[PDB]
């Protein structure tokens, strides 16, 4: 098949696609401040797990 | 256990029955607080640990 403004002969074709499970909302995080730990250090709260 | 004592009588027999009974009592016992240390470390050590749970309980 010869496209138009590509001047090089190209094919095209039907292929089989299948979506994945990987998101980008399951894994990004911020954080500004959250609860403490019991010595002073920031930590994981679980807050997220229960919405 | 000594003022309990009768004369014309054995003594270690009298000794030997009441340690094993005491020892009997000690060992069948209902405690009040029951207790469950928390482990050294939790295997996944990642993203949860019990220690963790316990400390977000506080």
């Amino acid at each position: 098949f010869k496209c138009e403004g590509i001047s090089t002969p190209l094919i095209i074709g039907e292929i089989y696609m299948v979506r994945l499970k990987h998101e980008p909302h399951s894994k990004f995080s911020a954080r500004s401040t959250s609860f403490m730990n019991l010595r002073g250090l920031p930590a994981k709260s679980k807050n997220f797990k229960e919405h | 256990i000594f003022p309990k004592l009768k004369h014309n009588s054995s003594v270690i027999s009298y000794l030997d029955v009441v340690i094993k009974q005491k020892l009997k009592y000690l060992f069948t016992f209902k405690y009040p607080i029951s207790y469950k240390p928390l482990k050294a470390e939790t295997t996944d050590d990642e993203e949860l640990s019990e220690q963790e749970r316990m400390e977000i309980n506080l």
